[PDB]
């Protein structure tokens, strides 16, 4: 067998001859975040492209930090609107990224300001 | 000197960003074979300076999309009323009903655009916040206005904005506040033939991909070149020949994957500072253009300029520029100023025009004929100097109350 | 790095021609003088093209730099966040190591409040439109004010131009115009 990119992905076997797909297995990267060794020396490591306190996240795998409901401004950007920071005694928590803060204009037919 | 107007919008399309993408130098080269590893540690930090400038064209190209859409720190809301003076926005603004935040002409323009040592990384932004972005600048330019732009927003009636925005171009008020329907109309119909012409066009979003995808192929498909060795496949090399003498294949082959190596990264570098230029010139349009009226000459489109909504599109930004520009002229005569007692009387801001039997004066870019008055003009010099000179009276507005 | 390439072998027998020239004869010494020639050959392009393409992107920058120093500085400019943030009024250049700092002074509203407005005014049957203010209401009067800082003042003649008629505009509302000419006539 073959693909598009003249790999070989699937194999027949000639025992008893049904077919096997083959898959690169378990490929990726390792990446460290740290908030600055003139604070704190915890570290979070994050394995992207990677299907594993383990929070998982649409970036790869990530371990060493937690997740929470609360949102701010991104400090240590991960990936797809993810970020972390030291700030809560104090450990590394991951946040969703958060835009600015809700306003509302009164806009009716005869105001002005 | 032109008697009708109409109102169009043009489209336009800049790319922001182009795939991240990192390579395991590593995998790449030698695969999962032992001495080739060994063997490649002779020529050292080729790996590290590749993977630097493959890090760097990555943050760069995140930068990019950062800078170009995160211009307000305060996201806006629309407001639940929809009257707008006679417009119809429901095409731009955004949909509750899709499962994703995104308008009509957002999802129209998706639509339209369609392993070995290599990886993707994903976007910092996800779609939905970028659509966010837009929404809220989309509304903070129709409620706010410009002010929105300096400052905090200030609500004002839409109106009033064209009124103003009139008046930048240089027509009075009257000429907006006397024909409304038939702007709303103009425009209304103009965007639902964009509509529909969008529905059948593009080009430059899809030079990056192709771009992009054919580079990557290209890769692959060298992985398989035997690069003048006798056998492309490492692993017959080794167990066929004697070790001393498969080493020179083992270094012909490293050499040749280096090289392709090489090239790749050069061709990223070199395509990705032209996106950041495009980047750069989108950025630039998005903050002139549309926080705010822009009086450079088809900088923002051809014709006069009003007002632009941006839009979203798969790694880039669409336009919606939104012009003026004169419809019919007549001929007319004209002359530059008028002797009434022995002294020339220059026009303020109008331009003098006959009907061929009398004299008027008006605003240059709409024919409204008004009387002539010693307030619409003002005195100097003498009725000897000028160039060319036409005799008539003019008409003071303290002779009639002397009773 | 460029400096760090040098102790690399290349495959020959050593990264220093002094060892290579000693030790082996001339029929001999191309073999691995060949070697490290290619690979020092091969940095040192490397380097060229990064700095190639580094100095493409510096002068990129430095045009930017100075159309911003022509534009800001030697006069007002009115392109909207070009120079600074608001409305800008004028800008000081300062100087730096391998680059250029500016002060844009900007200008931006503080204290905004409610008010009620409509787009002209039906004075005797006939339209009034305001020159360069817009029509602005207390609740219980009508004042034109220049349109960023408040400040009101009754309607005049002199402050409204005359056109079109009561019917044809969408908002309108009655109030009476102050007439200068009118006390005049005493
Ligand atoms: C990881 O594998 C499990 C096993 O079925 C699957 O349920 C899950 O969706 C996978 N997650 C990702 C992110 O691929
Ligand atoms: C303005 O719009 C509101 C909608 O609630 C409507 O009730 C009102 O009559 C309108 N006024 C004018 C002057 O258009
Ligand atoms: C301008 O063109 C439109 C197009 O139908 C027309 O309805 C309108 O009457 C024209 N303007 C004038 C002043 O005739
Ligand atoms: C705006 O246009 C859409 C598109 O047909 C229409 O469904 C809607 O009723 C229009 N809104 C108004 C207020 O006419
Ligand atoms: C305009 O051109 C005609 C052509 O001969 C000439 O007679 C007339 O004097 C010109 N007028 C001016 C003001 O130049
Ligand atoms: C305008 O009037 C003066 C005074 O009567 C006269 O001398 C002059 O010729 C007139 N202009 C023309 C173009 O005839
Ligand atoms: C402005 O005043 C009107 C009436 O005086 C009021 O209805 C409206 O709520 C006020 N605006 C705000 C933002 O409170
Ligand atoms: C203004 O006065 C006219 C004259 O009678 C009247 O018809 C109109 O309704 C008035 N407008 C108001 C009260 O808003």
């Amino acid at each position: 067998g073959r693909d598009i990119a003249d790999t070989t992905d699937a194999v027949r076997d000639p025992q008893t001859l049904e077919i096997l797909d083959i898959t690169p297995c378990s490929f990726g990267g390792v990446s460290v975040i740290t908030p600055g060794t003139n604070t704190s020396n915890q570290v979070a490591v994050l394995y992207q492209g990677v299907n594993c306190n383990v929070f998982q996240t649409r970036a790869g795998c990530l371990i060493g930090a937690e997740h929470v409901n609360n949102s701010y401004e991104c400090d240590i950007p991960i990936g797809a609107g993810i970020c972390a920071s030291y700030q809560t005694s104090q450990s590394i928590i991951a946040y969703t990224m958060s835009l600015g803060v809700e306003n509302s204009v009164a806009y009716s037919n005869n105001s002005i300001a | 000197i032109p008697t009708n107007f109409t109102i169009s919008v043009t489209t336009e399309i800049l790319p922001v960003s182009m795939t991240k993408t990192s390579v395991d130098c590593t995998m790449y080269i030698c695969g999962d074979s032992t001495e080739c590893s060994n063997l490649l540690l002779q020529y050292g930090s080729f790996c590290t300076q590749l993977n630097r400038a493959l890090t760097g064209i990555a943050v760069e190209q995140d930068k990019n999309t950062q800078e170009v859409f995160a211009q307000v720190k305060q996201i806006y809301k629309t407001p639940p009323i929809k009257d707008f003076g006679g417009f119809n926005f429901s095409q731009i603004l955004p949909d509750p009903s899709k499962p994703s935040k995104r308008s009509f002409i957002e999802d129209l323009l998706f639509n339209k655009v369609t392993f070995n040592g290599l990886t993707v990384l994903p976007p910092l932004l996800t779609d939905e916040m970028i659509a966010q972005y837009t929404s809220a600048l989309l509304a903070g330019t129709i409620t706010s206005g410009w002010t929105f732009g300096a400052g905090a927003a200030l609500q004002i009636p839409f109106a009033m904005q064209m009124a103003y925005r009139f008046n930048g171009i240089g027509v009075t008020q009257n000429v907006l506040y006397e024909n409304q329907k038939l702007i709303a109309n103009q425009f209304n119909s103009a965007i639902g033939k964009i509509q529909d012409s969008l529905s059948s066009a593009l080009g430059k979003l899809q030079d990056v991909v192709n771009q992009n995808a054919q580079a990557l192929n290209t890769l692959v498909k060298q992985l398989s070149s035997n690069f003048g060795a006798i056998s492309s496949v490492l692993n017959d090399i080794l167990s066929r020949l004697d070790p001393p003498e498969a080493e020179v294949q083992i270094d012909r082959l490293i050499t040749g994957r280096l090289q392709s190596l090489q090239t790749y990264v050069t061709q990223q570098l070199i395509r990705a500072a032209e996106i950041r230029a495009s980047a750069n010139l989108a950025a630039t349009k998005m903050s002139e253009c549309v926080l705010g009226q822009s009086k450079r000459v088809d900088f923002c489109g051809k014709g006069y300029h009003l007002m632009s909504f941006p839009q979203s599109a798969p790694h880039g930004v669409v336009f919606l520029h939104v012009t003026y520009v004169p419809a019919q002229e007549k001929n007319f005569t004209t002359a530059p100023a008028i002797c009434h007692d022995g002294k020339a009387h220059f026009p303020r801001e109008g331009v003098f025009v006959s009907n061929g039997t009398h004299w008027f004066v008006t605003q240059r870019n709409f024919y409204e004929p008004q009387i002539i008055t010693t307030d619409n003009t003002f005195v100097s010099g003498n009725c000897d100097v000028v160039i060319g000179i036409v005799n008539n009276t003019v008409y003071d507005p303290l002779q009639p109350e002397l009773d």
